[PDB]
């Protein structure tokens, strides 16, 4: 006869399938490997859509496979990696000197800007010329993560280590410490950071502090997990006393990251990701306003309805659980938790009006955190 | 920064990223209650009371508009993409310069139509659109 | 194409294919008006919030007349055909040609009488028609 | 993925492969109900307790309809084929894709069928189907 | 063939060969149900279950009159000769023409008898009949 | 340690380690209800009394939700793992901070599970737990 | 209301757009020379066509 | 015979398929690879002009 394959089409593979959930953000995977089909010279970024197929890096190099089978891992699962192709050359001509490694940073964003979260992985590991990273990403709107394979971090006293010759210093890096054969910072940065969507109502993330990945392993140790992320029993975080990072303990049968990616003494990973959240929000909802209207005229009337895309944005925020409860957190007195001041055009000259860029909008904040620690007594009386 | 007498020049309202503009003629052009009273007493048999709190932070904004203006046309189309089934938000603000008065909700729905009158003179056209959060700016210049 | 100010001279009415004629004094002469509310907001003890929209697109529309006009006349050549038992749709259409803001419906029917006054003045004769769909124009000179 | 506020354009359900179409006015057109209790806790004399869960997991729905729509006419010839003794399964499904909250049932049954009442204006029509295995779907969008 | 909307003016029903003509006001003047459920689920202790039909097809019919139609002298005559001893069938037949839905019965059967209030108003008379054989018509017409 | 009059702002229930959300309107949303009486008094043909106290401490309690509330996810989640034949405790606790009111039970299962209505306009969801041990809290601020 | 004309959205990004226009000439501007003709202006109206299915897919990914 | 009897006065009463529909009586014609030089429909694709000729034949799938 004829087969039902004439009016529909069913089949079956045997693989594993989770559901998409989008999220906010992307990953870059920095690294040396070309692979001359689709970074050779013509991206210095490419970008994917799945890792099953990937084709133009090897399944087996341990840069960008290995690296993205831990970007890919999580239960809910991201989507469009950012390959890489962009320090192609060893780290610099003349080894040692970061100048050209930092040449190179500065030459990739000019093919692509849109990846938030900057993870080298499976070599560069420990390299001197890493420096440059560090010192670039700060004042730069993105987060820069390091996983070592294996360091000397377990020394609360040693500062030549990455997490020591810059401690208390940087606000926008992070490190994955950990042992040998392990890409961490694709397990859960970009994996779980990047599948929350803070447009629902208490979508707050605020620890990543408990999180489990998909599937990977832990380390060794007690007085060992203090020296790495630095942390202290009761009193909380101090910087004289460890080193900040990330080692995935178990504690029960249950394993899960630690810390809460610290990134100083007291700065953590979603604080960074919910204002970036924010901030991107904001520059969206702006050029949704530009697109719009037919023209959004210099004048008073023009800057209030400029700033009423802020007064969106924060009620926004205030809903997820981001802003705080507009009460005062040291008496429980009441106290605005968002203020939106918006300037005048009036007495900015007209040497200045002709330049068509608006005046700066003020806005105020107040952050809601979370609790990391517990304390119960028990007094018994028999 | 001289506290501004009322004028309705100095007035501003968005729906949706564009301005409010044909307005008809009142004292009651954009007039936003809230839903529900904020609490309720309860007197016992004794003498002895309690009071209790809502939670509901929500309103009603209506709108006034003459026969002839472009916010109408936006408001007949967002009406006829409700009817065919798509639902989103809107957000809808409003403030004084004068005294920094008014406030904001992110997601706005369509509530009440008008009614199209053609008679001997022009009429009303009243809109009324109905929100599940409002929060009302604080007039700082009082 | 100026915008012309408004005029009853520059709106048509559409009754069964003809032309609606001899119509009463007042702004209020042809009304239309949605059977429902658009929607409706649901907010629960906690603060949280639900919108429904319903799909029910109906309208019933207004029709004031004089005693003495032709349109009378087919009106109540309608309520007897529906009397007798013949029930059909009849199509109402009107619109404004200085802004093209009106609506169309395919089958409307009788759903009011008037009342036959007599006195010493001629007085209104209204009548109501509904029908299950009407979808307005979109107004395309604002 | 905005979650859409509810609204019954959004809402599907399938009967034997066919839509239901013409339902009744009211916030309650389909309702599904479970057959019985999940559990039962049992108290005894002095203070100790157990719990008992049931196997069944068996529910009814209930469709109003209007008397003029094309689901009461295949209704009424499913009626008529179990009359004749020819017994079959039918499947039901409905589900709402603002949050997928809704169930399956792969073979249903007629239990009641609905009164023909005539008088003076058209009333419901109200027909119930019963499953001996009902599975809820899991509401991803919440 | 267009779907006439409803009316009491369309519906017709056959008593023994002679129309129904004195009604009652209200949605329900002439109303049949069935006897009894279609069938019954049976779920057991371990989850299995098994459905059982009837081969029951019986349904009265309730009739309301005025106390002045000839219809409630044609009823009161067919109770007088069931009381004398005299029993057989006299069919009921009713349709609507816009939907074709109705039903006939060939043997029908009087079941319960009106109460005769004078009072200060007039008010109803309920009739009830009763048969072993409903067959509903199919409507054809949706 | 003022005496907060009474807000569901300041109310927590906490099921299974999350927090309960998404309330339907009503000023009973989580009521807890003893399961039997405290006591019977018996008196004697002669005048004589005897009082006789349970040793029953069981309790359920009815939770009445929005159809978009991850509460009602978390407890749809729940039923389907009890009929797969996995029934182990879940706690649910709850209790008021203006009065310290309130009670916990380590053990809790579903009991009864709600209807799926979509109608018109959204409605509501109501489960039903219960306990075989249920100790109130004393409310130590009056 | 037969299912003829679409649904009153745009069939690519789902955004609001209008299903069908309906737009009329002006008789003012044509002139005396031509309105003799007892021939009316031409009236342009709007289309969108809804379509319907012919083939499926299901994909069926099996985990054990 | 089908076509005809299509009223578009009801609501719903869109068939834009003519896709699946049984005749009163007929019979079949035979193949599978010869059905797709005929009617030039390609499996999941579509329809491709340049790899067959359009037709209609009343194939059989099931007993249907």
């Amino acid at each position: 006869k004829l087969p039902y394959s004439r009016v529909t089409n069913v089949t079956l593979t045997r693989t594993d399938n989770f559901p998409t959930r989008r999220g906010f953000g992307t990953q870059l995977i920095l690294t040396h490997t070309a692979v001359s089909g689709q970074v050779d010279a013509t991206k210095r970024t490419k970008l994917y859509a799945s890792l099953a197929e990937v084709e133009a890096d090897y399944p087996a190099n341990t840069s960008v496979y290995k690296a993205a089978l831990s970007a890919f891992s999580q239960n809910p699962r991201p989507i469009r990696l950012k390959v890489g192709y962009a320090a192609t050359p060893t780290g610099g001509d003349d080894a040692a000197k970061k100048a050209d490694f930092i040449t190179s940073l500065g030459a990739i964003l000019n093919y692509d800007q849109a990846f938030y979260q900057i993870t080298l992985d499976a070599a560069l590991r420990d390299q001197p010329y890493l420096d440059g990273l560090v010192e670039w990403v700060e004042a730069q709107p993105k987060i820069a993560m390091i996983d070592s394979n294996a360091a000397g971090h377990e020394d609360p006293a040693n500062t030549t280590v990455i997490a020591a010759r810059h401690k208390g210093t940087v606000e926008r890096t992070a490190v994955f410490y950990h042992t040998d054969s392990t890409e961490y910072l694709a397990a859960s940065m970009a994996a779980y950071m990047s599948t929350r969507v803070f447009d629902d109502a208490n979508s707050a993330y605020t620890l990543k502090f408990k999180k489990a990945p998909g599937v990977r392993a832990i380390d060794k140790g007690s007085a060992v997990v203090t020296a790495i992320t630095g942390f202290v029993e009761q009193t909380g975080q101090s910087e004289s006393a460890g080193h900040c990072a990330n080692t995935l303990i178990d504690i029960g049968d249950q394993e899960f990251l630690v810390e809460g990616s610290t990134l100083t003494q007291n700065v953590f990973l979603d604080e960074i990701h919910a204002t970036d959240w924010i901030i991107a929000r904001t520059e969206e909802e702006m050029l949704s306003l530009f697109l719009n209207n037919d023209r959004v005229p210099f004048t008073d009337q023009g800057m209030q309805q400029l700033a009423s895309v802020p007064r969106a944005i924060m009620q926004l925020a205030a809903r997820a659980g981001i802003v705080a409860l507009d009460l005062n957190p040291l008496t429980g007195a009441y106290e605005p938790a968002y203020t939106i001041t918006v300037p005048s055009v009036f007495d900015i000259p007209e040497s200045q009006r002709k330049a068509r860029i608006a005046p700066a909008i003020q806005v105020r904040f107040r952050y809601a955190g979370a609790v990391h620690y517990s304390v119960i007594n028990y007094t018994m009386t028999f | 920064m001289a506290m501004k007498a009322y004028s309705m020049l100095n007035v501003t309202a968005t729906l949706d990223g564009r301005r409010v503009i044909g307005l008809m003629d009142g004292d009651d052009a954009i007039t936003t209650s809230p839903g529900v009273d904020v609490g309720t007493m309860l007197v016992g048999a004794d003498g002895s009371w309690l009071f209790s709190q809502t939670a509901d932070k929500s309103a009603t904004v209506v709108i006034k508009l003459k026969p002839n203006s472009p916010t109408h046309r936006q408001l007949t189309e967002k009406w006829m993409a409700q009817r065919a089934g798509r639902l989103v938000g809107f957000p809808f603000d409003f403030i004084d310069s004068a005294s920094n008065e008014g406030g904001t909700g992110a997601e706005f729905f369509i509530q009440k139509a008008p009614d199209d009158s053609k008679g001997n003179n022009a009429v009303v056209r009243e809109w009324t659109i109905v929100t599940g959060e409002w929060t009302p700016t604080i007039p700082t210049l009082l």
